[PDB]
């Protein structure tokens, strides 16, 4: 006999149907279902327990998903790829609800909106950050930047949004000034992933530097907003745009890493307490189940990989 | 199916 | 018949790009040695190589241990016969028909037993860490591309090759005939008897200059020296004395700095 | 056998071997590979041949038998006191705890070939002369009061009711020869 | 009048699946590391633990209570820092000293040698020698071992606990 | 003769089934014929 | 069997003993090693090599 | 004993060498040399591995039948646990077992009848800088027209057979003469 | 609380439970080529995906160019593997 | 030996005949309504097994059957012969389709798949070998026996087939792997019958020596039943827990598998115009419910034995005799 610590049928699940490299991976908030998507351009959705079966996949897309996030009421399933395009997609119909389409270059990350009217954040190639709402053709805000924005979120209130590129030092955006309010400065190559805190109070942020960078994005801080830095992952030379999540209770933060390994921090000393192998290339997102010690992880290897922990 | 995590090599 | 996911190869063979594309088989070409049918690889060892292949199945190259195609050993890069003189291995290996391919067989199943790290019992359990630094001193230290990458251009020998710029094939001066470092088969090679390569690296290395100690029976007293200039960069007496003290007993010890 | 004459040896253990591939029960070849390794003088070889047969075939006395045979030949006696001692995890039924016995007698040992008669009626007991050939034993070197003791031992182990009266009789014509005759009458 | 029993008992006796031995505690050089051993001999901790390692001249290593060579922890908790003192040095066969993954990372394995190694000294906390037993130490050198020096039958630390002297029977 | 048809008995030892290992030093013995 | 342990009863027999220098031996060795049980481990090879193997060559 | 420097392995008694004395010392001939045959060994259960020939030349099977605990009637009327058949969840997981292995085996045996590797090498010389190589694996492309490429009638002896198990049996009735 | 080294891993260790390293001494018998992580008889050999247009960029540019990024795991400093004077230039 | 328990006596009651050479097979259909039997009048015979009645005659053999198995999966049933063949037969047709080619000699016992869909089959040439019942494929050959087999019994968990030999050897197989990894070498004769007990993780084999039994999976050895010293070729074993062996001498022993005490011997009577050799016996089965037995007979006649019930328990009883 052994400990266990989650309704999953066996401590770890091998998923098995993509074809395509797995870019993004997510699951939906009430924790009944994850999906997961890349090069494959399907979206394939799975159960979080038992035989986790295929229930759903949804095609559409035919430019690769970059990035792939549920709205907060998992009413429906945001996402982004390299057809320029936003869509948003209904959960129980299927279908795609809107597919925003202002974007002229590759739209590389997305959130929705917490609370509030359901707004998209997203940024591209084309160096804009534009936030999208559901009842408008038209765009709320563009922010034009000169460097290609790779990595887009809003703040708990969804009236600051950050974004991070090319530039590796972040255009956070304020939403009632459209200015720049202030910059984070620390990645020395680009950033390949951002990801706000449940409690909103932090962002982590994942670089090609093989560095991520947690900051205090509160409105008052006394001094430098850099909390501190995680490594031991890795970026290779395929210059991933490699994801990052935040456990749903703060203590342990997650990112992608070309090295195969599952890499988990403690957030206040940054060591590492999880190094979990099993995948056979680059790990290109990770992300915690919200209500159980699940965790997700989808890499370069067409693989889906579920597994349980001890988060302490 | 269930699985296991295949241990890889170090430097 | 034998099959396995990749090559027993050196660095050599492969050596100057870490990123390699290679043809794989099913089993499709007999093996140099043994004649079983085995499954071959074909790769080019970065630019101006040409396409090497694997000659001997896995299980010839586990019981030499040795690249399966250059054929020399796995861990120093030497032919078989400097390694198999050093060991003291004999020619142990059975020869004829039914012989290797029995003696194979039965390799085969023990090595199946064992787990497939290991070349056979008797390089793998090999004791002598004095034969073992013996080959490693003359093995040599980095890899020789040279004799990885090309054929010569025949055509060009006769002195006509209508090809030249165009060529792949060297246009370079051959060995020559006289030179018995061109005759070696594989056979002798791999077995290692009358390996020319071979003997030229056994004749240096019993050339090699080494102490023998002298006639008068009673000295026991060792001269040592390029012990450096005097000052911070001169070894103390505990440095002498915390090392030599290992071997034996010194009854005096004397410096002259 | 051709080949070892030759000093060819070298192949003759490969023929005794093949040979044991096909047979191994093969008690005839067995004995065949040991003597050719003894007449060699490999007697390292030798050993582990017996070492190998004993093992694969424990319950063939003539192993054992070879086999201590050699070692005391050699003088190993210690070595030849372990296949002994090896032999009787065995259980071997009368003949091999009679022939160890009959060894430590010719060493003259005899207080350790008491130690084998005990141990031979703690497995054997069952068997009325071998309570009777240890009290012989006993009384044949002088030890009397052990001869008395293993007779009203063996009539004890007996019992009351089941009398094996040829340990009876036998116990009596031993006081006979005291000259008990007290007891022996009685 | 004698000193009362207590903790620092000059020898601590091993009794194993091979023989029993004997080691002599050098209390003046490591007394961290020697009650280290005194202790976790007295908590049974190598109780039913294996030599997981063996190397022929050079070095018997045990004291994991997984057989692994990662396993272990000290009385302090993990790790604790090394006690060298170059007084001492793997001197010959029958050295007894504690082995570590790295400087001041002693655990609760510990190693004999069997050869002199002083290129060795300063890596490794010395803190004892065998006692008696050392045929048994020789006996266990020359069992072969697969290319991972894990014997193919194990020898099993059945008992340990320090004593008052060095008799073996 | 120049032959391939058999294995050639002499030349090497045939089918060679080498002796186990077993607790002695059978390297120690030697010999000699004469 | 019944004939072989009749050469080993006849051989053994025939077997005049060292016991002078066998008893030499019980001195020094013979406590620890040369008494064993099945379940003790003689230690050293005894291989007294050539007035013994041209002993048991002859016989 | 600081005073006194040991010479021979008498001097060190039973006990190992001194790490005190700065002196190379060698209480038997460990280490006084250079560094094939199985070593006499005790068991677990005190006795010593005689029978440990049985176990050369095998897999570590379930064949330790070397012992004669094993030979011996073992309990009558047993005490029922180990001896129950096993449940319904062992004869579902064994079967499984037992096809998923001979499937994969029985597609290629019928055939008879990207993708990557990343290799560490543990020869350290290496391609340039790098401990590991990343390489790609094609398959020569098979031309449907070739026949069999090679002759493959070869016949030689049957594989030896896996070295002898112990024989095992009860002592001999003898039935000498009248039998 | 260590899990040793298995051909899969069924129960999600940490970290200070796999890679804590094997403790004490190692040989002097057999140096920096033999010490090594191995399973095939020269290497450990396990298989791999990549980007393959990434992969295909890396082997043109030190096939013409002499230099690479590096495609190890963990590469550390190391980004770069070729003529490094040329990378840096 | 520890506390019989107490069975009742068999007795007999058919003779069947109508094979017109001797009867070397009996195999129970899984429905209990009828058995086959196979001869060395080179013919399967199928009996109706509550009448008797005989309804088949199946004639495709070529020189001998004996081996009959009825599978418990497939309406199929399984026949080999000293004619070297393996036959499938189908019932829903009554006709042959399969062949089974490999065996080289005379096949003796074959054995059924519990839940694969796989065969056994020993023979002559020291062999048995794996079959996919529904390929023809071969895919194992259990050689490791170094003379002739004649029993397998096959099992759903490890050791999933479990073969007997003339070498006088037990060997446990795995089935996955096609290794063995047991040889049970305690028996001094040939090995002739196994039978794994219905309801116990243990398994009875029988020579002229002893019947053993043995505990699975490991095969370690439990009390030997004894004193039956005629050469035997037949062990069934019963759901209550009887086993019976039957004697090439014709004499038959009940016993107990718990203690392994013997509470029959029957000595059976040849029929008409056969008496002092023919008397043997080679073959037995229960029915289903465990409540008969049929034994095949070298008097060319099919027997079957039945439980007397009638004043049997006050009568008959076993006391303690440890
Ligand atoms: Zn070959
Ligand atoms: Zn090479
Ligand atoms: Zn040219």
């Amino acid at each position: 006999t052994a400990q266990r610590f989650s309704n999953l049928m066996a401590p770890t699940m091998v998923l098995l149907g993509h074809e395509g490299e797995i870019y993004t991976g997510a699951f939906s908030p009430d924790g009944t279902c994850l999906a997961t998507s890349g090069y494959d351009q399907k979206i394939f959705f799975w159960n979080v327990y038992g035989e986790c079966e295929n229930f759903s996949t949804i095609k559409g897309h035919s430019g690769a998903v970059m990035d792939l996030k549920f709205t907060t009421d998992s009413s429906s399933l945001v996402s982004c790829g390299t057809d320029k395009s936003v869509r948003v997609w209904d959960m129980e119909t299927g279908t795609c609800a809107r597919r925003f389409r202002t974007h002229t270059d590759f739209v590389n990350a997305v959130h929705p909106s917490r609370r509030g009217v359901t707004l998209v954040a997203s940024a591209s190639d084309d160096g804009t950050c534009r936030v999208h709402d559901m009842r408008t053709k038209e765009p709320v805000k563009t922010y034009t930047n000169r460097y290609q924005q790779t990595a887009v979120t809003f703040n708990d209130s969804s009236d600051q949004v950050i974004s991070g590129g090319i530039d590796n030092v972040l255009k956070v955006w304020d939403m009632r000034r459209d200015e720049i309010t202030y910059t984070l400065t620390g990645h020395r190559d680009t950033i390949t992933g951002i990801s706000l805190s449940p409690s909103g109070k932090f962002i982590i942020s994942n670089s090609m530097d093989c560095t991520v960078r947690q900051w205090d994005i509160r409105p008052f801080v006394p001094g430098q907003r850099s909390v501190g830095v995680f490594a031991g992952h890795n970026h290779n030379f395929e210059k991933n745009l490699l994801k990052c999540s935040w456990s749903p209770c703060e203590r342990f933060i997650t990112a992608g890493s070309s090295d195969r390994f599952l890499y988990v921090w403690e957030t206040l000393s940054k060591k590492i307490v999880y190094k979990l192998p099993g995948h056979m290339g680059s790990v290109n997102c990770t992300d915690f189940h919200p209500k159980e010690p699940i965790m997700l992880s989808c890499g370069s290897d067409k693989r889906v990989f579920l597994g349980e922990i001890d988060m302490s | 199916k269930p699985g296991g995590r295949g241990m890889p090599a170090m430097p | 018949w034998e099959d396995s996911d990749f090559p027993i190869l050196c660095e050599t063979c492969l050596g100057n790009n870490p990123y390699m594309r290679m043809m794989k088989d099913k089993y499709g070409r007999e093996c140099k040695i043994c004649e079983r049918p085995f499954t071959t690889f074909r790769w080019q060892p970065g630019k101006g190589a040409r396409y090497k292949n694997t000659e001997l199945c896995q299980t010839c190259a586990k019981v030499k241990n040795v690249c399966q195609t250059c054929m020399f050993d796995l861990e120093y890069g030497l032919p078989v016969q400097v390694r198999d003189h050093e060991l003291q291995i004999a020619d142990n290996i059975p020869k004829q028909g039914a012989n290797r391919d029995f003696f194979l067989q039965n390799v085969e199943r023990t090595l199946g037993q064992g787990d497939g790290t290991q070349p056979i019992a008797q390089i793998a359990n090999n004791m002598d860490q004095a034969a073992h630094d013996r080959l490693r001193r003359m093995g040599r230290t980095q890899p020789y591309y040279k004799r990885n990458a090309p054929h010569i251009c025949s055509f060009f020998v006769k002195g006509e090759c209508k090809r030249g710029e165009e060529c792949p094939y060297r246009h370079e001066k051959p060995t020559d005939p006289d030179d018995p470092l061109s005759r070696q088969n594989i056979r002798d090679r791999y077995y290692g008897t009358n390996d020319p390569v071979a003997e030229k690296i056994l004749n240096r290395a019993a050339a090699a200059p080494t102490l023998s100690p002298p006639a008068d029976t009673t000295i026991t007293t060792l001269y040592i020296g390029n012990l450096g200039p005097s000052g911070a960069q001169q070894v103390t007496e505990k440095d002498l004395n915390d090392f030599f003290y290992q071997y034996g007993d010194i009854r005096c010890l004397r410096v002259l700095t | 056998k051709w080949e070892e004459s030759i000093g060819e040896i070298q192949r003759a253990r490969s023929v005794f071997e093949r040979a044991l591939d096909v047979d191994h029960r093969s008690i005839s070849i067995w004995l065949q590979y040991a003597e050719m390794e003894m007449r060699c003088k490999q007697i390292n070889h030798a050993r582990n041949v017996f070492d190998r047969a004993i093992t694969i075939m424990p319950r063939a006395m003539q192993f054992w038998l070879k086999y201590s045979y050699m070692e005391e030949v050699i003088e190993n006696i210690p070595g030849a006191r372990q296949i002994f001692e090896r032999w009787i995890e065995w259980e071997p039924p009368e003949q091999a705890w009679q022939t160890y016995i009959n060894f430590e007698l010719r060493y003259k040992e005899i207080d350790r070939a008491r130690s084998v008669y005990q141990r031979f009626l703690h497995v054997h007991g069952i068997n009325v002369q071998n309570w009777i050939k240890y009290a012989k034993f006993e009384e044949r070197n002088g030890y009397i009061g052990n001869a008395r003791a293993a007779y009203e031992k063996a009539m004890e182990y007996f019992g009351e009711e089941d009398i094996n009266e040829t340990v009876l009789v036998a116990f009596a014509l031993f006081e006979e020869r005291q000259k008990e005759h007290e007891r022996a009458r009685g | 009048m004698p000193a009362p029993i207590n903790d620092q008992a000059p020898y601590v006796i091993l009794d194993t699946t091979m023989g029993k031995i004997a080691l002599e505690l050098y209390w003046n050089h490591a007394p961290r590391t020697c009650q280290n051993f005194s202790q976790l001999a007295k908590r049974n901790y190598y109780n039913g633990t294996i030599f997981h390692r063996i190397i022929a001249d050079f070095m018997i290593q045990g004291g994991d209570p997984t057989g692994t060579g990662r396993g272990g922890a000290s009385i302090y908790g993990d790790k604790f820092s090394d006690e060298i003192d170059e007084r001492l040095k793997h001197t010959g066969a029958g050295i007894l000293s504690m082995a570590n993954a790295g400087p001041n990372t002693n655990g609760s394995q510990f190693f004999i040698t069997l050869a002199p190694t002083q290129h060795l000294d300063g890596k490794h906390t010395i803190f004892g020698r065998v006692a008696a037993g050392m045929k048994v130490i020789a006996n266990m050198g020359r069992v072969d071992t697969d290319n991972h020096d894990r014997p193919k039958i194990e020898i099993r630390i059945l008992k340990a606990y320090p004593s008052e002297s060095s008799v073996l029977s | 003769k120049p032959k391939r048809n058999q294995i050639d008995y002499s030349e090497e030892i045939p089918f060679e089934k080498h002796v186990p290992a077993g607790f002695h030093n059978p390297s120690e013995d030697r010999y000699v014929v004469e | 069997e019944d004939m072989t342990l009749r050469q080993h009863t006849r051989l053994t027999a025939a077997l005049d003993p060292d016991l002078d220098s066998y008893k030499k031996m019980r001195e020094c060795v013979g406590g620890e090693q040369f008494y064993p049980t099945a379940d003790t481990l003689i230690h050293g090879n005894h291989y007294p090599t050539t007035a013994a193997m041209d002993k048991l060559t002859k016989d | 004993r600081t005073s006194f420097r040991p010479r021979g392995p008498e001097d060190f008694g039973d006990g190992g060498a001194f790490p005190e004395i700065h002196v190379a010392q060698f209480p038997l001939g460990l280490g006084l040399g250079d560094m094939n045959t199985l070593a006499l060994q005790y068991g677990t259960d005190g006795k010593l591995q005689h029978d440990a020939i049985a176990r050369i030349g095998h897999v570590k099977d379930k064949v330790v039948y070397s012992k004669l605990n094993d030979m011996k009637a073992k309990t009558w009327n047993e005490d029922d646990d180990d001896i129950q058949k096993p449940d319904d969840d062992a004869v579902i997981d064994a079967t499984e077992k037992t096809r998923m292995a001979l499937e994969k085996i029985v597609n290629s045996k019928v055939a008879s009848a990207a993708q990557y590797i990343r290799y560490t090498p543990s020869q350290q010389n290496g391609a340039a800088g790098s401990q590991q190589r990343i390489i790609r694996m094609v398959e020569e492309q098979k031309d449907p027209m070739e026949p069999p490429k090679f002759k493959i009638n070869q016949k030689i002896p049957r594989a030896p057979p896996s070295p002898p198990a112990p024989v095992m049996h009860s002592p001999p009735r003898k039935m000498t003469a009248k039998d | 609380i260590v899990d040793p080294k298995t051909k899969e891993i069924k129960s999600n260790p940490k970290f200070d439970q796999l890679f804590k390293p094997e403790s004490g001494p190692v040989n002097h018998f057999k140096s920096e080529q033999q010490r090594s992580q191995k399973n095939t008889l020269t290497g450990f050999v396990e298989p791999a995906h990549l980007n393959e247009f990434h992969f295909n960029r890396q082997i043109r540019s030190f096939d013409t160019l002499g230099y690479a990024q590096n495609p190890t795991a963990e590469s550390g400093t190391t980004h770069f593997v070729g003529d490094v004077k040329k990378a840096e230039a | 030996m520890m506390k019989p328990k107490w069975h009742a006596p068999w007795k007999l009651y058919r003779v069947a005949s109508g094979h017109t050479g001797w009867v070397r097979a009996v195999d129970v259909e899984p429905g209990n309504q009828w058995f086959a039997s196979g001869g060395a009048d080179r013919i399967i015979k199928i009996w109706d097994l509550a009448s008797g009645q005989l309804k088949l005659s199946l004639t495709g053999h070529i020189s001998s059957v004996r081996a009959v198995k009825v599978s418990p999966r497939h309406p199929f049933l399984f026949s080999g012969g000293e004619d070297k063949q393996v036959k499938c037969w189908d019932l829903e047709y009554n006709k042959v389709i399969r062949h089974y080619h490999g065996h080289l000699s005379a096949v003796q016992a074959l054995s059924v798949h519990p839940s694969l869909d796989v065969l056994v089959t020993c023979a002559r040439d020291s062999t048995a070998r794996v079959w996919d019942m529904r390929t023809k494929a071969q895919v194992h050959c259990f050689a490791g026996h170094t003379n002739t087999v004649a029993d397998v019994v096959c099992q759903s968990v490890d050791p999933q087939v479990i073969t007997a030999s003339h070498d006088a050897t037990v060997r446990l197989w795995d089935l996955a792997a096609g290794r063995s990894m047991c040889t049970l070498t305690h028996h001094k004769k040939s090995v002739r019958a196994l039978t794994i007990h219905p309801r116990l993780n243990m398994f009875a084999s029988a020579s002229p020596d002893n019947i053993k039994q043995w505990k699975l999976p490991k095969g370690e050895f439990m009390q030997n039943l004894s004193g039956h010293n005629a050469i035997i070729n037949t062990l069934s074993s019963n759901d209550d827990g009887v086993v019976v062996s039957g004697a090439d001498n014709g004499s038959l022993c009940f016993w107990d598998w718990r203690s392994g005490f013997c509470f029959q011997k029957i000595q059976t009577k040849p029929q008409p115009g056969s008496i002092e050799s023919e008397a043997g016996i080679y073959a037995s089965c229960f029915d289903k419910t465990g409540l008969r037995l049929i034994t095949a007979e070298a008097d060319k006649t099919i027997k079957m034995y039945k439980e007397d019930d009638e004043a049997t328990e006050e009568s008959h009883p076993i006391v303690w005799r440890p």
